[PDB]
Formats: structure tokens, sequence, C-alpha cells
């Protein structure tokens, strides 16, 4: 239990890197569309531990149900070619990849912090040691759940971006019919 | 855990069972449709013929053709089955009764059943043909087509119930059945289902295709049975679907005056009694259900793929859009809008 | 440890083992003749992709567009009530300007295939 | 936020160094998205905050019409040439 | 019209006295006059002999254990042609009314592991010995017995040790019978070699991969054992067929790669270990590589310097190298120009 | 309307030998091109260079047929050959009837002289 | 460039001299090729460097020096 | 090396007059027994239906005979078939097809000969474009006569194929080896 059960966050982090290499390595493109369905469950894994299942059942009902099919679908009906990873044509990257992967990832994780000196900064990162304090009190007689409150500013404080969320989603219909049908 | 372990054993065991004898409904009801008998021999009034089946399917060997994904083609209808049955943990047969009492139920329904189209997307794949690439795509086209009309449909019932619990849902119906506002959605929620599942007269893909048999033309041993069983399995859990969303469920009358003349007290008779009638008004509503599959597979001829997609977008959808305007106005203007 | 858990850990348990036991149990007997593609009894030649028709790809390109219409209502039926005649007036503006698309899809006849062949109607002429 | 950063930096690193073909592109884009989402929402829950996890909401319908568009380019490319060279663009 | 290429006359005498004319020109409606035990005629080697034998016309009496097992045999010849019996080892009845009508019986009974009701002395030595008595008692005219190559009395390998022993009781029972040592044999649906090569998850060997021998096609053995058949010059002689060129078991791993497209899986393992695998493995009921297969591996073909070859039979062995994608092709992995010829088609319609 | 099918030719005889010369060579031509196709369809065992030279072993055959409603018929059928061979109508079994050399030896007595045709009854 | 076609040219039977393959050299006078040797030749070319050629001009090739001035 | 003599038997039973006395025959015997039930009882042919034959083989399905009651299902596809039935005349530019068919099936497998043509040739025996019966072909278990045969004697033909599917030893024929 414990040990397992407190190390999930880790283990979810982990396969996610995992899925990630595995996408990029396909041999195969199908087989990295699979992997990435593969990265969006272990999304949704994570999200169900920080307590957004909600979103977790959101990216499987969207992302997998609609975007990966999409994906599968496209790469069914086209023909693809595509080339294996191999030395010959990839090594000539691995000192830019490691510059770039240790540079990214240091600044990706300062960009939080605000304490002037840089390595403050990045120290900053690693300095969760403590445990956050649950806490209960009594003034929610509600019973409002996430998606309620997202429908409630959505449809109220935030009308207008639903409005024009509508308009976008018109362009999605219309381009698409736009440039690939052929009038007359 | 004891109790946990005992109860998703019998629930499993009784869908597993059901499934397997409603193959054999199957075939005796389109018998007796037929003026013939069906099966009747293999067992007593062939009550043993599905599992005849299934030992026959389980003894069969595996051939993997040569230009096949063996793995793909050996994964892709075990997902399929997982997730047809993992759709079973949030149906109730009474007030909370079930395996998984989500708040968030009818969202799981959801998702679980929009990874139901991976079976026939990745079976094509399977194979290096182009046959098989193409009646893969029409079949897929059609499942996510009737997608759109079955979320449709909950989304309109959701807004009555404003609640995403599944017992919830069916507790709003103890003063009335959906159905009876919403008959033209029962229709159309019904007609989408037998599309959803691919069944007749919505099998284009198996029965009029350049593959004989469908996307299932190559598979052989248990690889089928997880395909035949995905299928069925479907079949019941998407008449589930209709039963909680417009039949009430595991609702079938007021029983308060009869427990009263019967029982005196709370006991563990009363609690199985209560329990068994919830439990049947459900089960004879998806006896029902599974018996219209089966007669509207009896009674019509197949549709073209042409056919089909307009009957979905030019059709169903308009309408369901027109829905969707005049049930939030019929609630707005009698001030009806329900709380959470 | 509750039920759902353990029930969902539980299926692919029981498939996995259906497979398991027909891999004990069946005989394996692989030859070339076997190993071909099932097609009527024949052999068919390696083909370039066939070219498809546009409406193949367009339904499954609008199903995306319309899913996300459909499942941007799950916050409306979830919060009716609090937004109660406010949002009633916003989501028909929402819908209204889904259904201009849906109108749009329709008119251009975006999902029919047109049968290329088609009956000759020209009169027959004689020149004199 | 870890598991969101490494993610996007990871997906990007797969766009850039990716000489294999235009699939790959795609779906290091939509995972990109993805790593986003993830870090905005895990602050969302640490502030208890709804706006984050409207902007994730947003996030994820904007990424459902980029992915319809995308592909509709993509089919009007083939549209010309009948297939995608592994520099296919 | 077809021919008798297996006849040099058309009226023939046997050793024993019996006067077989031959009728019509060689094909399915023909008949030569001879009969034929094939003992192990379901097997690899047993379905190509019969399959040649019955093709010109000669009664082929094949014993079978497992019904199912043997339909297929029915196909090579024409009605009344192909004739079944029921045959155990153990029952000795059953062994006499095999052979008791035949001009010719030729034993291919062997196994390449241990049952729990057969170990090697049970199936090469006693069986064996039980078949050549059969035919001693029933005195016909031509017996052929197929052994192993290698096959040597006192040999580290338990197979080569009995195949060995078998050799001896049956020239000590038959005087007049011929002795034939196949090398390993590839071909269609091969045991222990190029089927096993082209799909298994990993081939371990406990010697590097360096033995060596002279595979031969099955065909050519088949043939081989026909020729054999017929002429009766070849009493009491001892027959090492085997390939052209030597290969070691390295090299044959790479053709297969080559010709695969697809890198075959070798590990080196020690010996001990792998035995003891083995040893282990054979507790399921499907047939398994052996501990005796692996203490072979570290055995090198070894050819008898006198004994007649291919070459006495007039016949000349097919090269592997030439045969092994047409053997294998079941099991194979699968611009410039390309592009510009593919903008002048059509790729999407209405 | 009835179309015609893939290298199908209408039927004409040639009213001339050097008219039907030329069409007797791009027949030749064609099958010449089209042995590696022959090769990958019928999935023989032997090679291109074999294919090619039972195509010329079997043009060559005719070489010295004089009347020219012979060699109209002759071209006529060829050409129907090649349609037959071209889109895959013939299953393996029947285009390998045109290579009886490449199946291995049929056994090892083939008679050529006359006692040896007599053993057999074959004189 | 020629020599390649020169190669592909050489390896034929019925010529006894291969040194004779002069860039002018033409295949019914020199070679004594066949008019189906010619067609033999001239596929065995056009699969060398992997191009098609049409008829009429296929035909009218009949020398090595057509053959380069049309490669 | 070491083992130099055999204890085998003389006079062991073979496997058509062998009967189960150990408890381990036993345990065999229910096993092949349940094997074979479902063999018998899940009944799945490919249909060849060449020619008038294959007539009666609809009339098999008909509501009179209703094969189905007994638990046979007709299939498309050779992969999901357990039985093929030649129900037709069987021409030399078909035989290939049959031949291409059977091979496609998975184990194990039976053919069923029905009718003259396929038993032998029939009517089209001296015809120039007829194979001389299926058998020439694949391998047949069961011969059914007749031409065509009727509902009735095709049935009794199937019945006949169930008897020796129910008699086959399958785990008894290992423990045998
Ligand atoms: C239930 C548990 C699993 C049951 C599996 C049974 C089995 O192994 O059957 C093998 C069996 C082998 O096939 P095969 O035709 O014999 O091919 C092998 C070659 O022909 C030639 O065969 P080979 O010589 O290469 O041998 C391969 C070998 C594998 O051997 C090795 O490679 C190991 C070598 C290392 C040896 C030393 C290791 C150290 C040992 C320590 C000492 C102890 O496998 C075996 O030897 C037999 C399995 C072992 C069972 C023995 C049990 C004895 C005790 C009872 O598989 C089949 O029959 C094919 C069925 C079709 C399968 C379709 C689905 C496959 C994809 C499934 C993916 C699942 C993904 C899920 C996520
Ligand atoms: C009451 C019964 C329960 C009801 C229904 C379930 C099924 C019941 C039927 C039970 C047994 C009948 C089916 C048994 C059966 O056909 O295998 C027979 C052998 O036969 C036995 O002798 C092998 C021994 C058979 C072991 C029987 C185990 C019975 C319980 C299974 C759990 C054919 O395989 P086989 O010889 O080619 O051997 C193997 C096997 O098929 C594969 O696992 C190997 O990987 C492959 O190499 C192959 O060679
Ligand atoms: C670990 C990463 C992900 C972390 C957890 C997983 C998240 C949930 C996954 C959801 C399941 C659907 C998506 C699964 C990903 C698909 C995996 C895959 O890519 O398989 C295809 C691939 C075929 O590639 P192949 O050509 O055979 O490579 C040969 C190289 N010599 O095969 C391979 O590449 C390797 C073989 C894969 C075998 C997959 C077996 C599991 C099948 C899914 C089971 C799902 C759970 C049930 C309690
Ligand atoms: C994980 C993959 C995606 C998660 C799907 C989310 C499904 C879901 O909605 O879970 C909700 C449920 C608890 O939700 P709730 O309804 O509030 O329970 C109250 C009951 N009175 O959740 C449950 O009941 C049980 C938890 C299911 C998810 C646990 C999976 C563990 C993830 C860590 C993986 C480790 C690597
Ligand atoms: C195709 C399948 C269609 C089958 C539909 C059958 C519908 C009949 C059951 C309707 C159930 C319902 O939603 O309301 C029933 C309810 C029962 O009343 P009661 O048990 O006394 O409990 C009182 C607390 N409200 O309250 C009622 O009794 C109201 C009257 C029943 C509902 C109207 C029935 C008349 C129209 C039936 C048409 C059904 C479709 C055809
Ligand atoms: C839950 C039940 C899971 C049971 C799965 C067990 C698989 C055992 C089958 C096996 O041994 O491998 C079969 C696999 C078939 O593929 P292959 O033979 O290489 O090519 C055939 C193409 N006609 O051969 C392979 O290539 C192996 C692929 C999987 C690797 C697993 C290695 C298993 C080793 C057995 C010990
Ligand atoms: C339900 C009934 C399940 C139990 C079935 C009863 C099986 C009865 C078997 C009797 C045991 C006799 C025996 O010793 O069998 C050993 C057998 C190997 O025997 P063998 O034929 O020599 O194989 C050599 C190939 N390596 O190896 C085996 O028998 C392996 C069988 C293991 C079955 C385990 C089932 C539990
Ligand atoms: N393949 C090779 O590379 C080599 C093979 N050989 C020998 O060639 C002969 C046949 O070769 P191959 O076809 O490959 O082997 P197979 O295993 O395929 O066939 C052997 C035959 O012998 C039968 N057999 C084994 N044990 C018994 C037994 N107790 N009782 C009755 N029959 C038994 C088998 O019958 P059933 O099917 O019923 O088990 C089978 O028909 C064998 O003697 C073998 O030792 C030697 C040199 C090379
Ligand atoms: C719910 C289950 C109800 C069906 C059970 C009755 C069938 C029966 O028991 O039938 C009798 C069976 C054999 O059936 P049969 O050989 O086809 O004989 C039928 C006679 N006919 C041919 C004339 C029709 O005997 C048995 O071994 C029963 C053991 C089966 C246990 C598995 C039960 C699965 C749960
Ligand atoms: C959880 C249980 C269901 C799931 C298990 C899988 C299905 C198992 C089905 C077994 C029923 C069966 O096999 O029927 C019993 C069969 C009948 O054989 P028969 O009458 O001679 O065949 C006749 C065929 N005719 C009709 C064509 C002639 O064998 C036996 O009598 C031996 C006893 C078997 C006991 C097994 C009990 C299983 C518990
Ligand atoms: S046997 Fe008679 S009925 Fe059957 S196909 Fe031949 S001619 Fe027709």
């Amino acid at each position: 239990m414990m040990y397992l059960t407190y190390y999930f966050i880790e283990i979810t982090i982990f396969l996610a890197i995992l899925c990630t290499i595995f996408i990029i390595s396909a041999k195969n493109p199908m087989v990295s569309i699979l992997y990435m369905i593969a990265l969006f469950v272990i999304a949704a894994m994570y999200l169900y531990l920080i307590g957004l299942g909600i979103f977790s059942l959101l990216y499987i009902m969207i992302y997998i149900g609609a975007i990966a099919v999409l994906f599968l679908f496209i790469i069914t009906l086209l023909d693809i070619n595509s080339t294996e990873l191999s030395v010959k044509s990839n090594i000539r990257d691995l000192p830019l990849v490691l510059i770039s992967l240790i540079v990214l990832t240091i600044s990706g994780l300062m960009i939080y912090s605000n304490d002037s000196i840089l390595i403050n900064k990045l120290l900053e990162a690693f300095g969760n040691d403590y445990n956050t304090i649950i806490t209960q009190d009594w003034f929610n007689i509600e019973n409002t759940t996430l998606l309620t409150t997202i429908g409630n500013v959505l449809l109220t404080n935030n009308a207008f971006i639903l409005l024009v969320l509508a308009i976008v989603l018109l362009l999605g219909i219309i381009g698409p019919i736009s440039i690939t049908m052929k009038h007359k | 855990m004891i109790i946990n372990i005992v109860e998703i054993l019998i629930f499993l065991v009784c869908v597993l069972f059901s499934v397997a004898y409603l193959t054999v409904a199957e075939r005796k009801t389109l018998a007796y449709m037929q003026r013939r008998l069906g099966p009747n021999f293999v067992g007593y009034y062939g009550l043993l013929q599905a599992f005849a089946d299934a030992v026959k399917l389980l003894l069969k060997e595996i051939v993997l053709p040569k230009e096949s994904n063996y793995i793909i083609l050996v994964i892709s209808p075990l997902i399929t089955l997982i997730t047809a049955l993992i759709g079973w943990v949030v149906i109730p047969l009474g007030p909370g009764i079930t395996l998984g009492e989500l708040n968030l139920g009818i969202l799981f329904s959801l998702a679980i059943g929009s990874l139901g189209v991976f079976g026939s997307l990745l079976s094509g794949w399977s194979s290096n043909s182009k046959y098989s690439l193409l009646g893969s795509i029409r079949s897929t086209a059609q499942l996510i087509s009737y997608e759109l009309i079955l979320t449709s449909i909950f989304i309109i019932i959701i807004m009555f119930v404003s609640s995403l619990n599944i017992t919830t849902i069916i507790e709003t119906q103890r003063v009335v059945w959906y159905c009876i506002p919403l008959l033209p959605l029962l229709l159309i929620f019904f007609i989408a289902s037998v599309a959803e599942t691919a069944r007749p007269p919505f099998d284009l893909t198996e029965s009029e295709s350049e593959l004989v048999a469908g996307y299932f033309t190559e598979y052989s041993g248990s690889p089928f049975v997880f395909f035949f069983l995905a299928e069925y399995s479907n079949i019941i859990l998407i008449s589930a679907f209709n039963g909680y969303l417009l039949l009430g469920g595991y609702l079938s009358f007021n029983y308060s005056y009869l427990f009263n003349i019967l029982f005196n007290d709370y006991s563990y008779v009363s609690f199985l009694f209560e329990g068994l009638i919830n439990s049947s008004a459900y089960a004879i509503k998806l006896v029902f259900l599974m018996f219209s599959f089966i007669w509207v597979r009896a009674a019509f001829p197949r549709f073209t793929y042409d056919n089909l997609i307009n009957f979905c977008w030019i059709i169903l959808l308009p309408l369901l859009f027109g829905i969707f305007l005049i049930i939030p106005s019929t609630l707005y203007i009698f001030d009806s809008f329900p709380t959470l | 440890m509750n039920t759902f858990i353990i029930f969902i850990i539980l299926i692919p348990i029981v498939g996995f083992a259906l497979l398991a036991v027909n891999i004990l149990l069946a005989v394996y007997k692989p030859y070339n003749e076997k190993l071909g593609a099932f097609e009527c009894g024949l052999t068919s030649f390696n083909q370039t992709r066939l070219a498809f028709n546009a409406a193949f790809i367009l339904v499954a390109i609008l199903f995306l567009p319309f899913d996300l219409e459909i499942s941007t209502l799950l916050p409306y039926v979830m919060s009716i009530y609090l937004v109660s005649n406010y949002g009633f007036t916003i989501v028909l503006l929402f819908l209204l300007i889904l259904i201009i698309g849906f109108v749009y899809e329709i008119n251009t006849n975006a999902l029919k295939i047109n049968k290329h062949n088609k009956p000759n109607t020209d009169s027959l002429i004689y020149k004199l | 936020m870890f598991i969101g950063t490494i993610i996007l930096v990871l997906s990007f690193l797969g766009f850039v160094f990716n000489r294999r073909n235009i699939i790959l592109a795609f779906i290091c884009l939509e995972t990109m998205l993805l790593g986003i989402n993830l870090i905005l929402l895990r602050n969302s829950v640490l502030f208890d905050d709804i706006s984050g996890s409207l902007f994730a909401i947003v996030i994820i319908i904007l990424a459902g019409v980029e992915s319809a568009i995308g592909l509709s380019l993509l089919v009007s490319y083939y549209r010309l040439r009948g297939v995608i060279n592994s520099y296919g663009i | 019209m077809n021919s008798f290429e297996n006849l040099a006359q058309d009226v023939n005498i046997t050793r024993s006295g019996k006067t077989l004319i031959a009728k019509g020109t060689g094909g399915r409606s023909s008949r030569t006059g001879y009969t034929a035990t094939v003992f192990g005629a379901n097997g690899f080697l047993g379905s190509y002999l019969t399959a040649k034998l019955a093709k010109h016309g000669t009664t082929v009496v094949v014993p079978y254990r497992e019904e199912m097992a043997k339909r297929h045999l029915k196909v090579t010849g024409d009605l009344g042609v192909v004739n079944f019996l029921e045959m155990d080892l153990r029952n000795l009845e059953s062994i006499d009314e095999a052979v008791r009508h035949s001009d010719i019986v030729v034993n291919l009974i062997g196994r390449e592991y241990e049952t729990k009701n057969f170990n090697y002395y049970d199936v090469h030595v006693e069986g064996a010995r039980r078949i050549a008595e059969a035919v001693k008692k029933h005195n016909i005219a031509r017996y052929i017995h197929v052994s192993a190559f290698n096959a040597e009395i006192d040999s580290p390998s338990e197979f080569n040790h009995t195949k060995g022993l078998g050799e001896q009781v049956t020239k000590d029972i038959v005087p007049w019978a011929t002795i034939v040592r196949p090398a390993p044999m590839f071909g269609r649906e091969d045991k222990w070699f190029l089927d096993r090569m082209a799909r298994s998850p990993c081939l371990v060997s406990a010697n590097k991969f360096q033995e060596t021998s002279n595979p031969v096609h099955v065909i050519d053995v088949a043939a081989a054992l026909e020729r054999i058949c017929f002429d009766d010059s070849t009493v009491a002689q001892t027959f090492e067929l085997y390939g052209p060129q030597k290969f070691t078991q390295k090299q044959i791993i790479d053709m297969v790669s080559e010709t695969l497209r697809k890198e075959v899986r070798h590990i080196e393992l020690p010996k001990a270990l792998y035995q003891a695998y083995t040893k282990a493995t054979q507790a399921i009921w499907w047939p398994t590589y052996s501990p005796d297969q692996v203490e072979r591996q570290f055995l090198s073909q070894k050819i008898d310097p006198s004994a007649k070859t291919f070459n006495d039979l007039d016949l000349t062995p097919m090269e592997l190298p030439d045969l092994m994608f047409k053997l294998i092709r079941p099991y194979r992995v699968n611009v410039s120009q390309l592009e510009n010829k593919e903008k002048t088609f059509v790729h999407i319609l209405d | 309307a009835i179309i015609a099918t893939a290298f199908a030719e209408t039927v004409k005889f040639s009213g001339s030998k050097q008219e039907l010369q030329k069409r007797t060579l791009a027949l030749y031509r064609q099958f010449l091109r089209g042995a590696p196709t022959f090769a990958d369809l019928y999935e023989v065992q032997f090679s291109i260079p074999t294919i090619r030279t039972k195509i010329r072993q079997e043009f060559e055959r005719h070489r010295f047929v004089d009347d020219l409603s012979i060699q109209n018929v002759l071209y006529a059928k060829g050409h129907m050959e090649y349609q037959e061979c071209i889109n895959f109508w013939k299953q393996q079994a029947q285009f390998l009837k045109y290579f009886p050399e490449e199946d291995d030896i049929q056994g090892r007595h083939q008679p050529s002289n006359f006692v040896d045709k007599f053993l057999k009854n074959r004189a | 460039a020629e020599k390649r076609i020169a190669a592909v040219l050489e390896s034929f039977d019925k010529i006894s001299n291969p040194a004779a393959i002069t860039p002018t050299a033409s295949f019914a006078k020199d070679l004594n090729l066949d008019s189906l040797d010619t067609v033999e030749v001239v596929v065995a070319i056009e699969e060398e460097f992997g191009i098609e050629i049409p008829d009429k001009e296929a035909d009218e090739i009949k020398s090595v020096n057509q053959a380069v001035e049309y490669i | 090396p070491r083992v130099s003599s055999s204890s085998m038997p003389t006079d062991f039973p073979l496997p058509s007059q062998q009967k189960p006395n150990s408890a381990v025959d036993y345990t065999l015997t229910t096993l092949d027994a349940v094997a074979n039930w479902a063999r018998q009882g899940s009944f799945w042919p490919v249909t060849f239906g060449l020619a008038c034959c294959a007539v009666e083989m609809m009339h098999v399905s008909a509501p009179r005979y209703d094969q189905d009651r007994l638990g046979i299902i007709f299939r498309a596809s050779p992969r999901q078939s357990d039985i093929m039935i030649v129900a037709g005349t069987l021409t030399n530019k078909m035989a290939p097809v049959l031949r291409q068919v059977y091979d496609q099936m998975p184990e194990p497998r039976w053919v069923i000969s029905m009718g003259s043509c396929a038993n032998g040739g029939g009517y089209y025996h001296f015809s120039y474009s007829v194979v001389r019966g299926c058998d020439r072909i694949v391998p047949v278990d069961v011969y059914v006569p007749g031409c065509p045969p009727t509902s009735e004697a095709l049935m009794y033909g199937v019945f006949q194929l169930q008897r020796k599917m129910r008699n086959t030893k399958i785990t008894r024929m290992w423990y045998r080896k």
C-alpha cells in the first residue's frame, strides 16, 4: 500500500517520460499514435491523483475518443513514408539535444521562483519537503463541484468567451469544408 | 474485502452468463419468428449451446496472417472486450446498489463508450489489406456518427436532472419515466443504439463489404470470442443506458402499501424482497430491449453506407439540435430549471 | 480497494486468462498457404492506396467540432439552475451560432458522395 | 510542475529533432498542449481557483479545433501529391 | 503420356519370388505392382516418401497411431492405393499385420526426445528390433532402415548411441537390410531447423553455434529412398545422405536473417544452465528442445569414409542457399521518380 | 455499354507480314517488360532471367511459320496469353504449366535408346 | 555514363568479341544480334537506367550511339 | 550410455479396442468427452456451394429441418469454420481455389463431400473440364451419395461425421504416446 500508493505520482511521472520516448522512437507511426494514447491515459491518472477526476474523464472523452480517433483515421487513409531512428541520421543531434535538455528543463523549473539569486531560483523548485494540512469548514451548504462552477463562470462571468468559442468552432466546420471539398 | 470479492463475483457471473444466454435467446427468437425451432439439442432445450460454442472456439487454432501486426490483431479485440465489460461497473440494480457509485457515473459511461471505436479502427490495420482498411474506415465513421446522437440524448436528459449520478437520474423518474414526455427520444435512442452496435439494419461492414465477414474475417479462436462477447455485452449495456435514461431503471410501481401489509419491520427478508423487485424491474426492461434488437434484425433489410450517414447527419442531428433549443425553453417558460 | 477498482483490475485478467487457455490448448501449425490473407479464395496484387472520396475525410474531421459543441453543453446542464435566465439566453445564442454552421454544412452538401456516372439525358438530333 | 514540464520539454525536443515523419510533429504538438494543461491544473488545485480550470477547458476545446484544421491542411496537401515524404511539409 | 520414372523395366522379380508386372503408363491410374509399408509415414520425411510411392501406383500400407494425423496421405494415390492400419509398437500382431503383404518395408520411426512411454532405447532399439523381427519372419524382399548421421554406439549422445544400437540390432536380425543415415534435413515445415529459426523468440546455443553438418533437402532424401527402394543392388549397403557444402549453425542463421530481412536473435548460454532448462521444460506435454539435443549441439557431423552416397544413386543434392527463400517465404518482413509520377494521378474525388 | 478490360487489343488480322512483324516485336517487348511483375504475382521459385528465357523460347518456336493467317492467329493468341498473365487472372497453378523444366527430377529412368525404351514397353 | 551501357550490352550471349562494342556499333550489323536480341538489349538498357522508353523511339533504336543519344 | 534394455509389453491393445481402467484413463476420457461434445455441438461449416447440391444444403437450413437446432451455423470465412462441405461439381478452373480455401481453415478441420459430382465426378465424370472427385484435391472424411442427396441424406452424413468426432482420441491419444 503505502510505499506504492505514496509514489503513485512519481510512477506516473516515470511512465510519462518512458511514453514520450516511445512516441518519438516508434518505427510505425500508428504505434506512435498508440503510445500517444498511452500518454493520455497516464495524464488522466495524474489528474485523478491530484483530485480532478472530472478532467480525467473529459480527457478520455475528447483527446482519446475524438482526437486520437481522427489521428488514426487519417493515418489509415493516407500514404505516409517514415524513416527509422538510426545513428547515421540522429547521433548528430545528441550534443544539441543534451544542451537543450539541460537548459530548457532548468529554466522551466526556474520560471516559477521569486528569488533574486539564480541558484536560489533553481533550488526553490525542489523545495516541497512538507505536507499540506487539509482542514474542514462548514460554510458550503450547496453541492457544487468543479463542473458546476465551470458552467457558472463560463455562462455568466465569461459569457463572451463562450460566444467567441462558438465562432472558433464555426471555423472548425467552415474551414475544413472550404479546403477539402471542391465546389461545382 | 471478502464482501467486496463476493459482490464482484456475483455481479460478474450474472453479466457474463446473461451475455452467454443472449446469443441463445437471439437464435431461438429469430427461429420462432422464422417458423423454426433454433437450438434445442445442445443441452436440454438447447440451454448449453453458448457454452459449446465457447469451448469449441477456445480449442480452435489462432491464425496470424503473414502481412499482419500479430500483436495488434490479438490485443484489439481484447481491449474492445475490456472496455465493453468495464462499462458495467456503474449500472445500478437498486438505489446505490452498484459496484461503482460514482457522482460522475454518466461521464464514465460516455467516456468508456467513446473508447468503443478502437476495435474496428485497429482491426483493419491488423493486416495489410486495402479491403480491410476501407471497411474499417466506414465502420468507424458510422460509429462516431451515431456516438454524437447518443451523447446528445444523454445531455438532453441531464437537462431535466442536473446530476451525473446514475442513481439520482433513476430516482427522479419516480414521478414519471422520461420516455413519457420524450417518447420520440426513446425511438431515436433505440435507433442510434442499434446503429452504434453495428447491428442490422446497420451492419454494412460485415454483410456488404469487400471482405466476406467484416473486419473479423481474419479472426479465429479466442480473438473471435472476444469480438463476439464484446458485441453482445455492448448490446445489453447500451440497453441499460436506455433503461436508466428513459425507462426509469429499477423502478416499477409503488410497493409501499404491499410491503406495509407483508412486513411490520425491517429485516433481511424485506430487504431481499425489495432488492428482488427492483432488480426484476430493470431486468424485464432489459429483456424487452434485447427482444427488440432481435425483432428489428428479423424484420428489415440493410442500409447502405451513404443511406446511414445521410440518416445520421441530415435527418437525426438537425432534430436533436432543435430539441436542444426547445427543452430549456420549456423549462424557462414554466420556471422549472432543476436544482442540483 | 473498493469494488470499483477490484472489478476494473479483474476484467483484463479474465481476458488474458481466456487468451492463455486458447494458446495452451489449441494446436499451432502455421504454413504458407494457411498464412495467406483470405480474399474469396484468390490472390490479389498489392496496390497503391486507394483513392478515396472527400466525404470519408469530412465525416471524421467534422465529428470533432460537433463533438466539442455537444460536450461544451455539459457545464450548462450541470449549472442550469444557478445561471437560470441569463445563462439560458447565453446558451441559446451559443446554440444558434453553431446551428448556422450546421446550415452551412447542409447547404453545401458536404457529406454527399455523388455518383460520378449519370445517365445521359442529351436529345438525339439528326442533321437532315 | 514536474510531469507537465517534462512532457512539454520532451515533446518539444521530439518535434524539433524529428527527422522521421510528419505525424510525429502533429503528435508532439498535441502532447505539448497536454503538458501545459497539466501544469495549469495543478496550480489551479493548489490555489483553489477556478480560473486555471476555466483556461484548461478552453485549451481543450481549442486543441480539438486545431487538430481538425491541421488534419484538413494535411489532407489538402496530400490531394496534390498523393504521398507524404519524410520531409512532407 | 506419363512414365514410370522409378522403374528400370516393366517386369520385375522380387527377391522373394514374386512376379510384378507394371500396368499403364505411370500416372495415377497405373500400378507398379509393388507393395510397400512405410513406418512413420505421417511424419516429415515419410509424407514425401509416401507421396512419391503413391504417385506411380505402388500400394502403400501406412501404419498409424492417431487417425486425424494421417488423413492428408490419402490424397496422394488413386482409390485403393493408400491403405491405413492401426499400429502400436507394443502390439506385435499389429506390426505383423503391417508388414505381411509387402515387397518393401521402410522404417522411419524415430523421436528427438523421450516420452513417458518411450525412452530412446525403447523407440530406436526395441522398436527397430521388433520391426526387423517381423521382416525376417515374413522374409520381406527389401528392408530399408533409417538412422541418423553421427549414429555411433559409444556416443556421448543418447540419441546417437541408441541409433547405433538400432543399426547393429537391425543388421544382426535382417542381414540384407539397407541402412540410411541422413544429415539434418531442411524443408517445408521442417523439425528443429529452418522453420524454428524463422519464428523462434530466441535461439539459445551452448556451443556458440559452432557445430557443422552438411544439411540436406528432405525432397532429395525421399528421392534417394525411392531409388534405393526400387534397385535391388542396394541390398546390405550403408548410405550416408548429406548435402553438398558444409555449414556452421551461425552461418545458417546468417543466411536465414539475410533472406528474411529480419535479424534472428541468438543467445549463448552455459551448457549447465541450458541443460537444466531443457530438462525442466521436458515436463510439459508438447515437444520441446531436448537435453540430448543440447548434448548433440557439441557434435559436428562425421561422414563415414566408406559408405555409399547420393552419387551411387545418380542423384545431385540441391543447395540450401538457393532453396532458402522458397522454403521460408511466408516469414519475410515485406522515390524521386515516384513523386513526379504520383503528381499526375488523382488521390481524392467527390 | 460493355467496355474492354486492361490490356485488351481489338482483333485485327494484319494484311501484311511486315505490319504483323511490328506488332509481334511489340508483344515480345511487353512480355519481357512484364517478367518481373510475373515473378511477383506468381510467387515463383525461379529467377527473372529464367522467365525471360522461357518467353524467348516460346517466341522462337514459331520463328519459321510462313502463312500469314497462321501468324495472325498465333499473334492474337499470344496477346490473349499476355493479357491473362499481366492481369493476375491466372493462378500460380496454370502459370507454372509453362515451366515444366523448373520442377525437380521426376526419377532415375528417362529412356533415350531403343533398349531402355523396350524394357519399359515404350519402344 | 556510356560505360554502363557498354557493361549492360557486353554481358549477353551470341557475341564472341566483347571489345567490339565501339560507341557507334550497330547490333544487327556488327554484333549479329537478332531482332528478338535487339528487343532484349533495349529492355536491359531501359531497366538498368530505370527509364521507360516508348514504342516508336524503342523500335527506331538500332545501335549503341542511338542508345547514348537517347540515354 | 546407460539404459540398455526394454520392458515394453507385447499385447498392448490398439486404440480402437482400449478401454479406461485407471482413473487417469477416466480423467482423460472425461476431458475428451467434453472436447468432442463441444466439437459436435458447435458445428460450423464453410460452404463451397458449387451447384445444384447447394440447393439441398439450403433446405437443410430451411424450417422443416432447421440445421441450427443442432448447433450448425454456416460461416462465410474459412477462418471461422471447422467443416468444409463440397457441394457441387468441382471444375479444373476451380480446383486451386478450393485447395486454397481448405488450407486457410484453422485446425482441427474436416471435409464432407456431398453429391456424385463432388464424390467422383457424377454425370460429368468424362468431361475435359471436371475434377473426378474432390478427394483428388483435399482429404475427405465423409462421402454423401445422391444427385442431389436429399436434405435428410445430408443430415445423416453430418451425423456420421459427428459419430467420428465423438470417437476421437485426443488426450487419450497423447497418453498413448
Ligand atoms: N529431420 C532430420 O533432420 C533427421 C531425421 N532423422 C530420422 O528420420 C526419421 C524420420 O524423420 P522425421 O520425418 O523428420 O521425424 P518425424 O518426427 O516427423 O516422424 C517420425 C515418425 O516416427 C513415428 N514415431 C516416433 N515415435 C514413435 C513411436 N513410439 N511409435 C510409433 N511411431 C513413432 C512418428 O509417429 P507419430 O506421428 O504417431 O508420433 C512419426 O511418424 C527418424 O527416424 C529420424 O530419427 C535422422 C537424421 C536427420
Ligand atoms: S451431384 Fe447432382 S445435384 Fe449435386 S451438383 Fe452434381 S449434378 Fe447437381
